[PDB]
C-alpha cells in the first residue's frame, strides 16, 4: 500500500538528517499534563472526549 | 473536543491526551497501533486496545511533535521525517520520495 | 513569433528562460542581501520598516526584517525562507545565512556568464560544504569536564556573543547572567513557553529582572477587590479552572416550579450552590484564588472578607507558569482540594510596576520556569529587547544541549576558507575553480564586519589570511582595536551548529537557485 | 533616494524584487540619520518652551474640536498629531517618563533633542554612531552615580510635612494653579499620605478619587476624607442630611428574587394568583425590616430598586442611594469601615459602615446633586473635589494634582532629593566634563557632548525667564566651581539668590535618573537606526 508512507516536513536541518521512523508524527501537543509514556497503552475514540 | 471535567480528570489519573483533527489522521493510527476507534466511551477491551512500545512529546526545529514510536522493525505504516532549509525543498524531496 | 490562432498557455503568462534569468536570479539574491548587510556585528546597525497600516518597526534581526519586506521575486524568496529555517533549527545567524548564500551566487556569476553547466556549480559547492562542515565538526572546541562552574561560563560567554550586536549590548553581561539563570532553571525539555516574558513601559533597561517564580498583570479586579490583602507571607495558591459566578446551571437548563415556596427554594439553591463552592475553597486552607474563568463580584467579596486574594481571567500560560513553579494542579472541580493540588510560594505581592499592577509570586525552591519583565522607553524598545533575548536563549538552549564552540568575528570563516583553499589547490582544475570561489565567498562576514565598523576591509582581511595561512585557528576581527586578535581568548564563543546550519542553509539556498532555468509566471485570478 | 533600487535587468527584462516597490520608499545612511535628528530637534525645540515656572502652555485641538489648554509634556505629545517616526518615538519616550515617574515628561523630551543635536556634528565630524551611543551610555552612568553622590535625605513622616509640601509646591510651580499654589501642595501631600501603605510600599491611585465640577472657584478645591458620590437620595423627600450615619452597603436591588437559570413560575389557579401577589408583598416588607433590623440609618444600593422599595424607605426613616458604581461602592465600604453585603439575609450590624455625615450638596442654579460621605472614622480612601471657572482648567488642575500625588508617591518610594532649578544638570555635566579629561581621546569627544546636551536645561531656564542664557548659566557654572555647592541654579523668579537649598526646589532623585536613563536610551536608538521603509504610497 503506497498510503502506508507518510511524510512529514520539519523545515531547518537540511535534507541529509532526514530519518526513517517506524510510526506516526503528529505537528500537535498533547492536551494533558502527561507528555511522555514508556509502555504505551493506546485507546482510540472517534467521539469526542 | 475535550472537554474541561474529562481533561481533569484524565490529568488526575495520567492519562496522555492526543486529539486528531482529521479522521484520516485517526484510522492511520489506528492502523499503526493495533486499536480500533470505539464510538462511545466505554473501557477498551483487550483486544481493541492500542499498543506502542513509546509515546512522547518532542519539538524538532521549533515544532512541537507527538511521536508514537516502534522499537520493532515492522509496523502498518511508516513515517519519513523530511528536514531542509527551504520549504520548497522539501516539497520536491517529497515529490522523488513519491 | 507568428501568432498562432489558438496559443498554447494563457494570455499574459510570463516566461524566461536560460543564462539571463538565472543571472537575473542571482542579481535579487544580491538585492535581497544588501537589504540586511548593515545589521551585522558588534557595530551594525537597525532598519525600521513601516507597514501600510502605519505600523512601525525596528530591528536587527535579519530574520524578522526579512519577513517584513514583501518579497515577492521567486528567486529572492528563498533567502527569506532559509532565514527563517535558521531562525527556527537555531535562533542565531539569520544575517549570515543571507550574507553567505548571495556572497557563493555574486562568486559563480561569472562562470554562470560564460556558459559553465551548472551541474557542476552544484556538485562543487555540495563538495566544499561537505567538506567545511567536516572541518567545523573536527576542529571545534569541546571541553569534557562536565565542571559546573566551567559549563556556566561556556554558557554566560555564548550568550554575551550573541547579545553583542543589539541595542541591549551596553548591559550584555547583565543580561546573558539573566538568561543563562533563566534557562537553567527549565527541568528537561527547556520548553519556550515556561520562560514568560512580560514588557512593561517606563524605566531603564537595568530596571529590568528576573524572577525567580511566576508574575503577570492584574487582570480586571470587580469591586470589594481592593478590600483584599496584598501580602502573604507563606500563601497557599489554589490554582482553579472554575467560573465562580452566579449563573445559570446549565445553557440548556429550564426551572419550572408552580409554587413560591418551590420559586424561594430555587434562589436559595442557586445561592447556596455559589457559597458550597466558596466555602469548599476557603476550607482547603488557600489564601490566593487563581482561576481560568471569570470570578464574580460576590466570589471577590466573599474572598474579601475571608481576608483572601482572588483573581480572574488568568491566562493559561500564565496559570500553568504558576503550576510549575508552585506545584499544584488546575482544578476544574473544587470537591477535592487535597493539599497536593495546591501551590505554594514564599512570598505572594501585588507592586506598582511602571504605571501598571502587577502579581508577583517569589520565593519558589521547586520552580521550574521564569519570568522576565523588561523596561524601556517605548513599545519598540521592549520589542527589540525581547527579540535579543529570544536570540541569547536560543543559543544558551543549544550550547545546553552540546558544548561546541568556535571563535566567532569572523575566525571560523577564514579558518574554513584557508582549507578549502588548500583543498582546491589539489584538485584537477574545473571543480578547484568553483571550490576556490566558494573559499573566496566564504570571506564575506569578516569583510562585513569590519565594512559595518568602518576600518579598512581589505587590510584586515590580507593580515587575517597571513595569520591563519602562517599558523593560528582563532584568529579574526577586534572591533574595538581596529585589528586582528586571536577571538578565542577574547570570550567572542558561538556554538559550532550555528556555523554548520548556516553553511548548510545557504549552500542548499545556494544548489536551489543555480539549479532553476526557466521560471514561469501564471496570470493571476 | 526611493524605491531601493531600479534595474530592470542588464538583459532588459523585468526585475519586480518587492511587492509595490515601484510605490515605496526608503532612506539610508547619514541621510536617515540627519533626517531623525532633524525631526527631533523640532519636537524638543516646539516642547522646550513649556519648561520651568515661565513656561508656557499649548493649546491642543483634537478631531472633534474639543480644546484642552495644558503644560504638561506627556499630554501635548499624546495628543499631538504626528507622522514622523522619531516624533512617535518621541512621544512614547514622554509617555514613558509620565508612567514610571509621572513628573518631568518635558525634561525628556528636551534632553533628547539636545543629545541628537550633538550628534549631529559629531557624525559630521566623521565619528561612528555606535560610538556616539557608547559615549552617551558611560556619560549618562557618571551621571547618574554624581546624582546619586549629590543626592540629600528628605523626612518622609506625618508629623513633619514641610520637605513633602515644599516638593509639591515645586512640582506644582510650572503649573496654572499656582495661583492656590501652597492649597493644592498641601492637599496632594494629604491625599497621598492617607491613602498608602506605611513600610515603604506602593501608594494604590485608585484609591485616590479625583472630581471635578464647574463653578466656584479654584481656591474652592478641597480634600474629602471620604467620598464625594454624583448620585442623590432616590425619594424626593427623604432628608438631605444624616448625623452619624450606619451605613448598610447592598449589591442586591431592592427587588423580588429572580433566579439566573431559565425559569418559568406556573399560575394554575387563583389561589396561585394570590399566593404570588402575597409573596411579593411580603418579600418587599421582609426585605425592608431585614435592613431596619441592623439599626442602619443609611441604605447604599447598586443596582437600584422599584417604587414600592423606595416609598418604604422613605417611610421607614431610612435614606437610600441607589445606581451607586462598583468603584464607588468599593471606596464607600473602605472609606466607612463597612463590608459589602450581596443579600439581605446576609446583612448585620457587624458589616454596617459608619459615617460622621452624609449630606446632599447643591451647585448654584444648576439642578445637579452630589452625595458627600466624610467624617468617617479611620479612612482609607480620599477624594479630592476640584472647582474652577470652566472646564479646561479643572482639567489642567487633575492632571497637575496627579503630578503632585506622582511625586510624592515617588518620595515615598525612595527619600532622597537633588534641588532643581538646573543645578542637577550643571553638576551633572561638571562631572562629565571632569571625568571626560580622564578618558581616551576618541570618547572625550562624546562625553563632551553629553555634558553640553546635559546643559541645556539651565538654558532654556533661562530663556523661558528672561534672562540672557549663555551669560548665566557660565556664571552660575564658575560659581559651581569656584565655591563646592551643587545647589546652585537659574533664578527663574528673579527671587535674588542662586542658592536652590534656600529657595526651597526640590526634586526626587529617582525623576531625575530616570529622566537621564529614558533620554540617553532613546537617543540610542535614534542613533542605531540608520535605514527607512516607509510604504510612501499615502493613501487616504
Ligand atoms: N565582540 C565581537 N567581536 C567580533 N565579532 C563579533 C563580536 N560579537 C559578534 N561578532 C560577530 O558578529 C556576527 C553577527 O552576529 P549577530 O549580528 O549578533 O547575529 P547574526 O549572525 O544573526 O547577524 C557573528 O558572526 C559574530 O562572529
Ligand atoms: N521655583 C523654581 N525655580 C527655578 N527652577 C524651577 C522652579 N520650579 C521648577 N523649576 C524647574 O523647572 C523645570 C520644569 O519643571 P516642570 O515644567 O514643572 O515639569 P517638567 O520637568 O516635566 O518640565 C524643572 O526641571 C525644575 O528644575
Ligand atoms: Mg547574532
Ligand atoms: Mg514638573
Amino acid at each position: 500500500n503506497v498510503d502506508n508512507i507518510r511524510v512529514c516536513k520539519i523545515l531547518g536541518s537540511g535534507i541529509s538528517s532526514s530519518s526513517v521512523l517506524h510510526g506516526m508524527v503528529f505537528k500537535k501537543e498533547t492536551e494533558g499534563d502527561v507528555t511522555s509514556v514508556k509502555d504505551a497503552k493506546i485507546a482510540v475514540y472517534s467521539c469526542p472526549f | 473536543k475535550v472537554a474541561d471535567m474529562a481533561l481533569h480528570y484524565a490529568n488526575k489519573y495520567n492519562i496522555m491526551l492526543v486529539r486528531l483533527n482529521s479522521k484520516w489522521d485517526l484510522r492511520r493510527l489506528c492502523k499503526t497501533v493495533g486499536a480500533t476507534a470505539l464510538p462511545r466511551l466505554t473501557p477498551p477491551v483487550l483486544e481493541e486496545m492500542g499498543h506502542c512500545d513509546s509515546v512522547y512529546l518532542s519539538e524538532v526545529g521549533d515544532t512541537q511533535v507527538v511521536v508514537f514510536k516502534h522499537e520493532k522493525e515492522d509496523g502498518a505504516i511508516s513515517t519519513i521525517v523530511l528536514r531542509g532549509s527551504t520549504d520548497n525543498l522539501m516539497d520536491d524531496i517529497e515529490r522523488a520520495v513519491d | 513569433m507568428m501568432p498562432t490562432p489558438v496559443i498554447l498557455l494563457k494570455e499574459g503568462t510570463d516566461s524566461s528562460q536560460g543564462i539571463p534569468q538565472l543571472v537575473s536570479n542571482i542579481s535579487a539574491c544580491q538585492v535581497i542581501a544588501e537589504a540586511v548587510r548593515t545589521t551585522l556585528g558588534p557595530r551594525g546597525m537597525d532598519k525600521l520598516i513601516v507597514d501600510g497600516r502605519g505600523k512601525a518597526t525596528i530591528s536587527n534581526d535579519g530574520a524578522t526584517i526579512l519577513k517584513l519586506l514583501d518579497v515577492v521575486h521567486p528567486a529572492a524568496k528563498t533567502l527569506v525562507d532559509i532565514a527563517k529555517s535558521q531562525d527556527a533549527e537555531v535562533g542565531d545567524g539569520t544575517t549570515s545565512v543571507t550574507l553567505l548564500a548571495a556572497e557563493f551566487l555574486k562568486q559563480v556569476k561569472p562562470y554562470v556568464e560564460e556558459g559553465l553547466h551548472p551541474q557542476i556549480i552544484i556538485r562543487a559547492f555540495r563538495t566544499a560544504t561537505q567538506l567545511a562542515v567536516n572541518k567545523i565538526k573536527e576542529i571545534a572546541v569541546t571541553v569534557k569536564k562536565a565542571d559546573k562552574v566551567e559549563q556556566r561560563k561556556l554558557l554566560e560567554k555564548c550568550a554575551m556573543t550573541a547579545l553583542s550586536s543589539k541595542l541591549i549590548s551596553q548591559q550584555k553581561a547583565f543580561f546573558a547572567k539573566m538568561v543563562v539563570d533563566a534557562v537553567m532553571m527549565l527541568d528537561d525539555l527547556l520548553q519556550l513557553k515556561m520562560i514568560g516574558i512580560k514588557k512593561v513601559q517606563g524605566g531603564a533597561l537595568e530596571d529590568s529582572q528576573l524572577v525567580a517564580g511566576v508574575a503577570f498583570k492584574k487582570t480586571f479586579s470587580y469591586a470589594g477587590f481592593e478590600m483584599q490583602p496584598k501580602k502573604y507571607h507563606n500563601p497557599k495558591i489554589a490554582l482553579l479552572n472554575v467560573e465562580l459566578e452566579l449563573k445559570a446551571e446549565k445553557d440548556n437548563a429550564e426551572i419550572r416550579v408552580h409554587t413560591v415556596e418551590d420559586y424561594q427554594a430555587i434562589v436559595d439553591a442557586e445561592w447556596n450552590i455559589l457559597y458550597d463552592k466558596l466555602e469548599k475553597i476557603h476550607h482547603s486552607g488557600a489564601k490566593v484564588v487563581l482561576s481560568k474563568l471569570p470570578i464574580g463580584d460576590v466570589a471577590t467579596q466573599y474572598f474579601a472578607d475571608r481576608d483572601m486574594f482572588c483573581a480572574g481571567r488568568v491566562p493559561e500560560e500564565d496559570l500553568k507558569r504558576t503550576m510549575m513553579a508552585c506545584g499544584g494542579s488546575i482544578q476544574t472541580s473544587v470537591n477535592a482540594l487535597s493539599a497536593d493540588v495546591l501551590g505554594r510560594c514564599q512570598v505572594f505581592e501585588e507592586t506598582q510596576i511602571g504605571g501598571e499592577r502587577y502579581n508577583f509570586f517569589t520565593g519558589c525552591p521547586k520552580a521550574k520556569t521564569c519570568t522576565f519583565i523588561l523596561r524601556g522607553g517605548a513599545e519598540q524598545f521592549m520589542e527589540e529587547t525581547e527579540r535579543s533575548l529570544h536570540d541569547a536563549i536560543m543559543i544558551v538552549r543549544r550550547a545546553i544541549k552540546n558544548d561546541s564552540v568556535v571563535a566567532g568575528g569572523g575566525a571560523i570563516e577564514m579558518e574554513l576558507s584557508k582549507y578549502l583553499r588548500d583543498y582546491s589547490r589539489t584538485i584537477p582544475g574545473k571543480q578547484q575553480l568553483l571550490i576556490g570561489a566558494y573559499a573566496k565567498a566564504l570571506e564575506i562576514i569578516p569583510r562585513q564586519l569590519c565594512d559595518n565598523a568602518g576600518f579598512d576591509a581589505t587590510n584586515i582581511l590580507n593580515k587575517l589570511r597571513a595569520r591563519h595561512a602562517q599558523g593560528g585557528t582563532w584568529y579574526g576581527v577586534d572591533i574595538n582595536n581596529e585589528d586582528i586578535a586571536d577571538n578565542f581568548e577574547a570570550f567572542v564563543w558561538e556554538p559550532a551548529m550555528v556555523r554548520i546550519n548556516a553553511l548548510t542553509a545557504a549552500s542548499e539556498a545556494a544548489c536551489l537557485i543555480v539549479s532553476v532555468d526557466e521560471t514561469i509566471k501564471n496570470p493571476r485570478s | 533616494a526611493s524605491m531601493g533600487t531600479l534595474a530592470f535587468d542588464e538583459y532588459g527584462r523585468p526585475f519586480l524584487i518587492i511587492k509595490d516597490q515601484d510605490r515605496k520608499s526608503r532612506l539610508m545612511g547619514l541621510e536617515a540619520l540627519k533626517s531623525h535628528i532633524m525631526a527631533a530637534k523640532a519636537v524638543a525645540n516646539t516642547m522646550r518652551t513649556s519648561l520651568g515656572p515661565n513656561g508656557l502652555d499649548k493649546m491642543m485641538v483634537d478631531k472633534d474640536g474639543d480644546v484642552t489648554v495644558t503644560n504638561d509634556g506627556a499630554t501635548i505629545l499624546s495628543m499631538m498629531d504626528v507622522d514622523h517616526q522619531i516624533a512617535k518615538l518621541m512621544v512614547e519616550l514622554s509617555k514613558s517618563q509620565d508612567d514610571e515617574i509621572g513628573d518631568g515628561t518635558t525634561g525628556v523630551v528636551v534632553l533628547a533633542g539636545a543629545l541628537l543635536e550633538e550628534a549631529e556634528q559629531l557624525l559630521d565630524r566623521g565619528i561612528h554612531p555606535i560610538r556616539i551611543a557608547d559615549g552617551y551610555e558611560q556619560a549618562a552612568r557618571v551621571a547618574i552615580e554624581h546624582l546619586d553622590k549629590i543626592s540629600d535625605s528628605v523626612l518622609v513622616d506625618i508629623k513633619d510635612t514641610e520637605p513633602l509640601i515644599q516638593t509639591a509646591k515645586t512640582t506644582l510651580g510650572s503649573k496654572v494653579v499656582n495661583s492656590c499654589h501652597r492649597q493644592m501642595a498641601e492637599i496632594a501631600v494629604n491625599a497621598v499620605l492617607t491613602v498608602a501603605d506605611m513600610e515603604r510600599r506602593d501608594v494604590d491611585f485608585e484609591l485616590i478619587k479625583v472630581e471635578g465640577k464647574v463653578g466656584g472657584r479654584l481656591e474652592d478645591t478641597k480634600l474629602i476624607k471620604g467620598v464625594i458620590v454624583d448620585k442623590d437620595f432616590s425619594h424626593p423627600q427623604m432628608p438631605k442630611k444624616v448625623e452619624d450615619a450606619k451605613i448598610a452597603i447592598l449589591t442586591c436591588p431592592f427587588e423580588p428574587p429572580k433566579p439566573k437559570t431559565k425559569h418559568k413560575l406556573d399560575v394554575t389557579s387563583v389561589e396561585d394568583y394570590k399566593a404570588l401577589q402575597k409573596y411579593e408583598k411580603e418579600k418587599f416588607e421582609e426585605m425592608i425590616q431585614q435592613i431596619k433590623e441592623t439599626g442602619a440609618n443609611l441604605a447604599i444600593c447598586q443596582w437600584g430598586f422599584d417604587d414600592e422599595a423606595n416609598h418604604l424607605l422613605l417611610q421607614n426613616n431610612l435614606p437610600a442611594v441607589r445606581w451607586v458604581g462598583g468603584p464607588e461602592i468599593e471606596l464607600i465600604a473602605i472609606a466607612t469601615g463597612g463590608r459589602i453585603v450581596p443579600r439581605f439575609s446576609e446583612l448585620t450590624a457587624e458589616k454596617l459602615g459608619f459615617a460622621g455625615l452624609v449630606q446632599e450638596i447643591s451647585f448654584g442654579t444648576t439642578k445637579d446633586k452630589m452625595l458627600v460621605i466624610e467624617q468617617c472614622k479611620n479612612s482609607r480612601a480620599v477624594t479630592i473635589f476640584i472647582r474652577g471657572g470652566n472646564k479646561m482648567i479643572i482639567e489642567e488642575a487633575k492632571r497637575s494634582l496627579h503630578d503632585a500625588l506622582c511625586v510624592i508617591r515617588n518620595l515615598i518610594r525612595d527619600n532622597r532629593v537633588v534641588y532643581g532649578g538646573g543645578a542637577a544638570e550643571i553638576s551633572c555635566a561638571l562631572a562629565v566634563s571632569q571625568e571626560a579629561d580622564k578618558c581616551p581621546t576618541l570618547e572625550q569627544y562624546a562625553m563632551r557632548a553629553f555634558a553640553d546636551a546635559l546643559e541645556v536645561i539651565p538654558m532654556a531656564l533661562s530663556e523661558n525667564s528672561g534672562m540672557n542664557p549663555i551669560q548665566t548659566m557660565t556664571e552660575v557654572r564658575a560659581r559651581q566651581v569656584k565655591e563646592m555647592n551643587p545647589a546652585l541654579g537659574i533664578d527663574c523668579l528673579h527671587k535674588g539668590t542662586n542658592d536652590m537649598k534656600q529657595q526651597h526646589v526640590i526634586e526626587t532623585l529617582i525623576g531625575k535618573k530616570q529622566q537621564i536613563s529614558l533620554a540617553t536610551q532613546m537617543v540610542r536608538m535614534i542613533l542605531k537606526i540608520d535605514d527607512i521603509r516607509k510604504p510612501g504610497e499615502s493613501e487616504e
